[PDB]
Parts: structure tokens; sequence; C-alpha cells
């Protein structure tokens, strides 16, 4: 077309390279609602190879009916939100062989990786904790070679969130720290997760007084908010 | 340079005519600090066990913390689901814009 | 030009209005100390769990959680417009001659087309934008009842209109004065 | 593959929970367009105002856009004809100054009978204005705040 | 109620002040916590499958920490991990820059 | 059409807005500032009768803010034309008082550029479009943030609300637009047909017809009860 | 002639289009394990009324994946669904 000027100095390997490029060179995937239900769905390990199926019989590896439990029981455990404290062994462990069996490993987890994975989160929550603490506060007896007591607030861990934003895994985690993390204040934090309801404003309905016994739904809402 | 003019005909390939020249020139340097770490722990990670899938994991490695994540709009959904319980709060009556509490707005500070 | 005069009804009193007398789609009991969700017609009874403690969380707000979707495909209950309805069963204020029962309306979410999709994504492998026209065409087939009517604006009529119906800065001495909270 | 499209809506509606007659006429309603609202942007006549009630707003208690068809207090209400005779130093200014005084008069006295606080702001409003033209006599309307004092 | 032991052992009096933390900071950092546990063990499991084993040894994570995060964690494994390549050029690199050289004091 | 022409911004001008009365406009700049403008040639300076001082100073009847960090890609005046509200590439929108010319509250919910704010019909509360794919409700007396809209594939470009303030209407870069229930915050349409990213959207005072433009250079109307 | 060349040219840089050989999805652990426990209580609940089978496996009873041993570095595995 109009182009003369520019495609002509490439060199003729080039030019008989790509005129030959197409859309079929792959295998892949696109589809983006496809990647994140195959990111979602737990996947088990399964055999058709025979050599394969002969290496795992060797060493008294189950079949996938262990594998379908302990993908169960690695999901079972009480992951560290809902507990409020730094998790243990046997949760470690636990959670690492159902990850391990997503992943396709039908080994056994070492007992040394575990103490290495708690060391880890030492040094790293110890790095994100320290780079909160020395900001709040100018430690002049620190820093030096020649005031009172604070408490980390969670618009400070939000603060030095982006002031040091290399410290952090990039995950989910970090975008609800930045998207949820700070409260307006009508937010009614201190809660039982269901009283920020509009109708537990408007008088607890009492009960019996039909034959039929039949209630309304403005009822069953506050019969779940003593739970 | 040949990937000087490819990085024109590729420009060019998606409706991109006016741009200026060092922008090519930071392409490229882009994609060679890219391939060279790239290749790098590629190296590490065949050592550890080329290849395509010692390629696979070392762009897997770092995929993790830079570029624009994948498919994030059920996690971005969920978020919202998570904000969007809260009914919204009781508004003004008075037409006009109403500003925070004083100790939240930019005032009440000292130099 | 429409044809005829069309009744369609998108709240929560007036589905669960319509559709009483109706079969419902699950059916909940509350025991003494334990629970049980099952099938109208090995259906599992639960000791008070953490699982149970975030699915009350979504029948006090109601709509269905997003987690479900798929399994409720597989399980061949009955849909009504999209919802379903949970009858609750009180067995602790029984009376006697059957339990308190209760019938609430769970209510989809943009969570629960995008996990209707994923979940369709497994058997039927299509792209992008065939969920795109998809969930256009069925965000217009279930989507009535649109407030598309526009008052007077106050701030053009301002000549005929009280005068303390607005909230300007004043210049107060040697400061001025916003509002705030 | 738009009739493939409509085949998985039709399946979707079926799974989903519509019957055969309300899938037919929810996709007869999704297909005429929306008529015309001859208030479109609420002319002056018939008209309101958005009601100023400290609420956020909410697209219910609200029917569908296929179908065919679509308190207001005494001081604005006042107002509006003040500030029109207000806005005019023409010919026709002291007709205006002349009947300006009983419309006001009867609105306070049709207002004391039904809000008494509403009534006090309305007196207070627009009281210096005429009291060298009307003399003593809004001194003399300064007791009455219920319906015996009238 | 460990966050409060690891937070002590980060903020100490030691004669300049003790900081403290609150509830939603417990809750948010063990969140973190929480997520930086799987994002580990996910890659470190595709490393022990690209070293065609089946086991989850504690090399993989030595290396996933070591390479990526530099936490650098004291010897578990980390004298397999430390591996020593010098990153000089090849024989052609070399020549090119000879080339490149020449041409800067031929320029002159 | 009356053309304002501005004349020695060396491409350093983003997009702009004047008030109503059309007294004041303000431009963006790519170096952290917001330029006021008095149209009519008028002091600017809000003198307050009493007089104090500062004659010394230059006033070229037009004003200058600096409060942002990042470049102001946008910028929305009140119905009431007495705050500015200036968002930025730093991760705040900023409100401005426009009769003292200083800084009144800063914004923060986003973590990605933001680049269309526009306020409500009524003034009651604020929209905003960014880069994170996602358009967020706010609250001129609120800090952070009330309702998160998400379901677009790629980011939001322009954000506009229905004008009775009850709806939401959002476009994006992947070739389509949509309309966000105010308080349940899920999408209720979603218009396909474009071709190109959505720059600017706009709603007819008749509330029925919904008009776009994209990057493509076609405009399009779409009604909200078809969707079509 | 150049004419048939640059326009080939052009006909071959109009169809090459890259995908990413490793994309990381976005997503979290504490939304995975709730939408997991979440379906695992409403699968063991109710029932599955097949034509002729039920999906899932050992104490999954859902939609599970079918993994290989090998091949975990493939982009796209089977699933289970009630065939009739």
């Amino acid at each position: 077309y109009k182009k003369i000027v520019m495609s002509l100095p490439l060199n003729d390997r080039n030019r008989l390279k790509m005129i030959t490029k197409e859309a079929g060179k792959r295998g892949f995937i696109f589809c983006s609602v496809f990647q994140a239900r195959l990111n979602n769905i737990p996947k088990i390990p399964i055999v058709t190879n025979p050599e394969s199926l002969k290496r795992v019989k060797s060493n008294n590896l189950k079949t996938p009916l262990e594998w379908s439990q302990d993908i169960m029981n690695g999901f079972n455990v009480p992951l560290a939100s809902e507990s409020h404290s730094l998790p243990d062994t046997d949760s470690f462990y636990l959670r690492m062989v159902g990850i391990a069996r997503e992943h396709g490993l039908v080994g056994t987890v070492d007992a040394r990786c575990v103490e290495l994975i708690s060391l880890a989160l030492d040094q790293y929550l110890k790095n994100i904790i320290e780079f909160t603490i020395d900001t709040v506060r100018y430690r002049r007896k620190k820093y030096s070679d020649y005031s009172g007591l604070y408490k980390s607030v969670s618009e400070m861990a939000a603060d030095k969130r982006d002031a040091k934003i290399k410290q952090l895994d990039d995950d989910k985690n970090e975008d609800e720290c930045a998207d949820e993390a700070k409260s307006i204040n009508n937010g009614n934090n201190s809660s039982k997760d269901d009283i920020g309801d509009i109708s537990m404003s408007s008088a607890v309905n009492e009960e019996l007084h039909e034959n039929r016994t039949i209630s309304l739904t403005n009822e069953d809402i506050y019969d779940s908010l003593s739970i | 340079p040949r990937d000087v003019r490819l990085l024109h005909l590729l420009l060019a390939s998606q409706s991109i005519h006016q741009y200026e020249d060092q922008v090519p020139l930071q392409l490229m340097d882009f994609a060679h600090r890219y391939t060279q770490g790239v290749l790098k722990d590629a190296l590490v990670y065949n050592d550890y066990a080329l290849g395509v899938e010692d390629i696979r994991l070392a762009i897997a490695a770092r995929t993790q913390y830079q570029f624009k994540p994948t498919a994030p709009k059920e996690l971005m959904l969920q978020l919202a689901a998570e904000r969007n319980k809260k009914a919204l709060p009781q508004v003004m009556g008075t037409w006009g814009v109403r500003l925070p509490p004083e100790k939240y707005c930019l005032t009440a500070k000292e130099w | 030009r429409p044809k005829r005069l069309y009744n369609f009804v998108e709240d929560a009193d007036s589905i669960l209005k319509k559709y009483e007398q109706y079969l419902h789609s699950f059916e909940f009991h509350i025991y003494e100390n334990n629970y049980k969700i099952c099938a109208p017609a090995g259906l599992i009874l639960t000791k008070n769990n953490e699982t149970l403690k975030e699915f009350l969380e979504y029948v006090a707000r109601g709509r269905i959680p997003d987690a479900i979707m798929e399994v409720l495909r597989d399980c061949n209950i009955q849909f009504y417009e999209g919802n379903l309805i949970l009858q609750v069963y009180d067995h602790t204020n029984t009376v006697d001659v059957r339990p308190r029962v209760y019938r609430t309306l769970l209510k989809p979410n943009d969570l629960t087309t995008y996990y209707d999709m994923m979940s369709y994504a497994d058997n039927a492998r299509f792209s992008d934008s065939i969920y795109q026209q998809f969930e256009s065409e069925i965000l217009t087939l279930t989507k009535r009842n649109l407030s598309l009517s526009v008052p007077l604006n106050p701030y053009e009529h301002r000549d005929m209109l009280e005068e303390t119906a607005f909230s300007e800065p004043h210049w107060d001495s040697e400061k001025k004065s916003f509002i705030h909270e | 593959s738009a009739s493939d499209l409509n085949r998985i809506v039709l399946e979707y509606l079926n799974k989903k929970g519509y019957h055969r007659t309300e899938a037919m006429l929810r996709a007869e309603s999704g297909r005429t367009l929306t008529p015309q609202n001859k208030q479109s942007p609420a002319n002056t006549k018939t008209g309101k105002f958005p009601e100023q009630s400290s609420i956020p707003p909410n697209p219910g208690k609200t029917a569908k856009p296929i179908s065919n068809p679509t308190p207001e207090n005494y001081i604005r209400a006042y107002s509006m004809l003040k500030n029109w005779v207000d806005s005019s130093l023409e010919i026709y200014k002291p007709e205006l100054s002349y009947i300006m005084y009983p419309i006001f008069i009867y609105l306070f006295l049709n207002l004391v009978a039904k809000n008494p606080v509403y009534a006090r702001r309305f007196f207070d409003r627009f009281s210096p204005d005429f009291k060298d033209f009307h003399g003593s006599e809004i001194n003399r309307l300064f007791s009455v705040n219920s319906i015996d004092h009238i | 109620r460990k966050l409060r032991e690891l937070v002590k052992t980060v903020g100490i009096d030691e004669g300049d002040g003790e900081t403290v933390i609150d509830g939603d900071v417990e809750e948010l950092l063990l969140d973190l916590a929480d997520d930086f546990v799987t994002n580990v063990t996910a890659f470190s499991c595709r490393l022990a499958k690209h070293r065609k084993s089946d086991n989850l040894e504690a090399r993989d994570i030595q290396l996933h920490l070591e390479r990526n995060w530099n936490i650098r964690i004291p010897g578990y494994s980390a004298d397999e991990i430390r591996s020593t390549r010098k990153w000089n050029p090849s024989q052609n690199y070399n020549q090119k820059l000879q080339s490149i050289t020449s041409d800067k004091v031929a320029a002159a | 059409v009356c053309m304002y022409t501005f004349q020695n911004t060396n491409k350093d001008m983003s997009c702009l807005d004047f008030s109503d009365d059309c007294r004041i406009a303000a431009a963006g700049f790519q170096d952290s500032y917001i330029k006021i403008w008095s149209l009519d040639g008028s002091s600017l300076n809000n003198p307050n009768i009493a007089l104090n001082n500062n004659d010394k100073d230059e006033d070229p009847t037009c004003k200058t803010l600096v409060g942002h960090s990042g470049t102001v890609y946008s910028t929305s005046f009140s119905p009431d034309n007495k705050y500015l509200l200036s968002g930025s590439e730093d991760k705040t929108v900023r409100l401005w008082s426009m009769d003292t010319h200083t800084a009144l509250v800063s914004y923060k919910g986003h973590n990605h550029p933001v680049w269309d704010v526009s306020f409500s019909p009524l003034g009651h509360y604020f929209a905003t479009a960014s880069h994170d794919q996602t358009a967020r409700l706010w609250s001129c007396d609120h800090i952070y943030p009330l309702r998160i809209f998400a379901g677009h594939l790629n980011d939001v470009d322009c954000v506009s609300f229905h004008p009775n303030g009850c709806y939401v209407f959002t476009g994006s870069s992947d070739k389509t637009c949509r309309m966000w229930d105010v308080s349940t915050g899920d999408s209720v349409r979603l218009f396909l047909g474009h071709t190109a990213p959505v720059i600017s959207i706009a709603v007819c005072p008749d509330g029925r017809w919904l008009s776009t433009g994209s990057e493509d250079g076609i405009i399009n109307v779409w009604d909200i009860g078809t969707g079509k | 002639t150049p004419e048939e060349e640059t326009t080939q040219v052009l006909n071959g840089v109009s169809r090459s289009f890259p995908l990413p050989l490793e994309s990381t999805v976005l997503s979290s652990v504490r939304y995975r394990t709730k939408y997991f426990r979440m379906r695992e209580m409403f699968a063991s609940s109710f029932s599955v009324k097949p034509g002729y089978t039920s999906p899932g496996y050992g104490a999954i009873h859902s939609r599970v994946g079918c993994l290989d041993l090998d091949r975990t570095t493939d982009y796209k595995f089977r699933v289970r669904t009630p065939q009739p």
C-alpha cells in the first residue's frame, strides 16, 4: 500500500518468515471466564499413564479415593482469618498436603518445610510490622549512636501500604487492604456480622398468636439475628 | 535497526500512527531487561531440576507481582458484594454539598 | 408501540405473594441445637458449625450465596423467576393440634450470574463475547421495572422556590463556614 | 450464531423457572420499544420537585418501562409569587404591591390551622416588608399560633 | 494470641516507646499471612514437580523464597540452592562488543 | 456555539469544564495544578468588603490550586457551583472551595489513577471512574466509598448519572457500557454493539434514550427499556 | 513486485496475535475455601436425580476437576457432569 519505504528494508528471511504467521499456533485458552473457572474448581490427580501407574503403585501411594479425602481435609482447615492466630504445625501440614494434592504431587510433604514456612511468615510479617512501626514514630534512641505508647490503626496499615508498597504479595490481600480496610464513621465495625441491617432499627416480634403459626419474612431475619 | 521498524509495524498494526522517536527505544530497552531477567531465572530453574516449561516457571514467578492480573472480575465481584451489603446512609435534604466532620477535612492542620 | 399491558413483579414481597399456594424450593428445619437442610418430597443434619453461621448471613440478607449455583442445577430443584423459596421450620416454637413456618425469598446477584456462566463454561466451551451477549439478553428479559422518569431540577427554577432550601457557604466575621457532618 | 443464542436463552428461562406463557410475555415485553412519556422533563404544570426527605434513593416501587402510561408547602408557593412580582418595577408594579398583602394573610390563616411551626416560619419570613404599609395589624397577628388563637 | 507476641518481639519498649496493634490490623495481617502461605506453597509445588519428583521437599520452598522474595533463611538446604554462575557473556557477545568498541574508536 | 480557546498550554492541559452561569472555568494541567479562570474578566479574589492588604501580589484574574501530586485527568463542578471536584493520577479525588481557593477534603478509595469524576444531578453524591475496572460511588461527607461498581472487563473511562440521580452509567474500554442500580450496586443494563473504547456518555433529559461516543468516531443511541 | 510482497507482509502482521504462556488468575484463599465449604454442604444435602450417573468422586459430590498426574502444565482439563 503506502509502506513501501518501511516494509522493504526488512531482510528477505524476515519477510519470508512474516508472510507465514497465522492464528492457530497454540493450544491455549483465552476465555477469562473459563480461566477463572479452572482456577476456582478443586481438581484431583488421576492416573492413565502405565509407567506412572507402576511408579505410584510401587511407592505404596494410594488410589484417588485418598487424595480426594486429602483435598477435603486440606480445605476443611480453620484458616487463619477465622482463628485470629498464626497457624500451627498440623494446620500447616494439612493445608500444604491439600495444596500438593491440588497441584498433582501424590507423595509426602516433608516435616522441615513446615518450619521453613513458619520462619517465612515470621520474617514477612516482621518486615511489614516494622515498616509500619517506624513511620508513626521517630525512635530517637534507635537509628543513632548518641513519646508514649501508640497503637497502629488500619488507616496506618493502609498509609504505609503505599509509601512502601513493595512489601506485599500483591494478591487478594493487598487488594482488600486497599479496598475495604478503611471504614467511614457510620461503618458499625464492632458488630456480629448482621446488625447493620435496616430492620434492626425498627421491636422484636412475639410468637404463636395463630392456629397455623405461619409467620412473615421480617420475623425470620429477627430469628436469624439471635444466632 | 530491524526492531525499530518492526516496532513501527507493530505500532501501526494496532492503529498507532503518531508517536515520538524514543518510544520504540523504550520498548526495546524494556524487552531486553524482561528477557534477560526471565532467562537468568530460567537458568536457575534449569540448574535446579533449557526447555519451554522452564521458561513457563520463570515467567510465572514474576507474573504474580508486576503486570496486569488475569480474570479479576470474579474477585472484584466478590469484593463489591462485600461492600454492597451495607445500605446507603441518610443524606442531607437541604440540596447542597455537605462536608465531613472538621477533623476529617484538610483545614485544622498546621505548619 | 406496545401490544398488551404487562404485569411483572421485581420485588421480594410481591413475588412471594404471587408465589404462595405453590410448592417450595428448599426445606430448612430449626430443631433443638441442630439443623437440617432437606429437599421437598440421606439428607444431612448439621452441628452448629461455621458454614451455617455464614449461610445464615445470606438469609437475613435475602440473596442466594454465589457458591451454590451449579449444584442447584445438579439437584433438580424448582426455581421461581430466578429466585428460590426457602421454607424455614422453627420446631422450638411449635404448636399442638406443626412448627412455626417462615417463607422467605432469596434474590440473584451479579455473582450468581457469573458463577452460573462459569459453570456453563464446563461443557459448553464458549468465548467471552457469547457470555457478554447472553448476559445482555438475560439482563434485558429479566430486569424490567425501571425508574426512568425525571423530576424538576431545583437549581434552574431557583426564582420559584423557597430561599433556604439550598445550602451555600456564607461569610462570617473574618472567616467563612461550610456545613459539616 | 444468534438462533443458537436464542435457544440458549429459552433453555435458560426454562431451567431458571419461567412458565412458557411467562417467558413468551417477557420476550414480547423485551422486544417492544419504550413508549413516550408526555411529561418527559417534567413540565412545570404537571411535574413536581423531588422530595427532600433525607433518605437515599431507591429504584423500587416502580413498574416496567414497557407498559403504556406514566404537601407542597405554603412558603415556597408564596415565594414563587413574591419573586415574580418582585422582579418588576414596570407599569404593573403597584397593583401587585396592592394585591400581595391579603394572599399572604389568607395563606397564614389557612396554615395556622394545619401546621403551627411552618406558620411561624411563614409569618416571620415575610414580616418586615409592609409593616409601614399595614400598621400594627401584623403586631396584632403576633399572638395567633393555634386554632383557638384565631 | 500469637500475633501479639510477634508485634511484641518487633515492638519492644527499648527505652523509646512500645508500639501495640489493634484488632482490625490483626484481621488484615492474618489475611495477608493466610494468602502468603498458599502463594508460597503453590509455586513450591510447581518447582517440586519441575524436579520430576512427588515429595515436597524444603529445597523447593527455600529456592522459591530466595529467588523471588529474598527472605534468605539460613541453611536448611541452602548449599544446593546457592547456584554460582558468573554470568559472563558468550564469545559472540564479546566479539560484538569488540566491533562496537572498534567503531567507537574509529569514529574519532 | 461560543468557543473558548486556551493559548499558551504546551500540550499539558487535560480535560476542562465550565461552571453553570459560565463564570468559572477549570482546567487540569499535567504538572498538578488546577487553573481557575474567571470567564467574565472579574476579580476572582472574593474580597469581602473588609479588604485587609496584599495588592502587592499579581492577580491576572486567574487562581491556581496546588493540592495534587499527580496529573489531573478529570474535574467536575457542583450544580451549586461553589465547590470543585478534581480527580488525579495520585490516587485521591480532592475537593476545592471556589470562594476561598483552598482544598477541603481528600477522598481516598482508589489504588489506580482517577479518570472521570462526576457529581449527582442534585449534588448529593459523586461517582468516579478509574483504571482498576471498577466505578465507585461516594458521598461528599464520607471519606471512603459507598458502592463499588464491578463487572467490566477493562477499565472504566466515563461515568454519568441518570438525571434523577438514581442510576449510574459507566462506559469502559472493552467496547461496552453498563447501567448500575445505585442502591443494590448490581448492573441493570449492559449495552453491546460498539467497536472501540467508549469515551463519553450522556443520557437525554427525557431519560428513555442513552447516547454515547467511542474512539471510533461513531455515536450511537439505545433505549434503556429494550436495551438494543 | 514489491506491492504483493508488501501486502502479504501486512497480511502476516495483521494475523499474528500473542497469548501469554503463564497467567496467574487473581483470586483468594478465603473465597475459594468458603465457596468449597458452602458447595460441600449444599451438595451433601440434596440428591442428584440422574439419568445414568451423578458427578463427583469420594467425598466431593460436586463438579470436580480431572487433572492428570502428569501434564500438570496443561491449560485445560475435563470436569465431572451428570451423564444420562
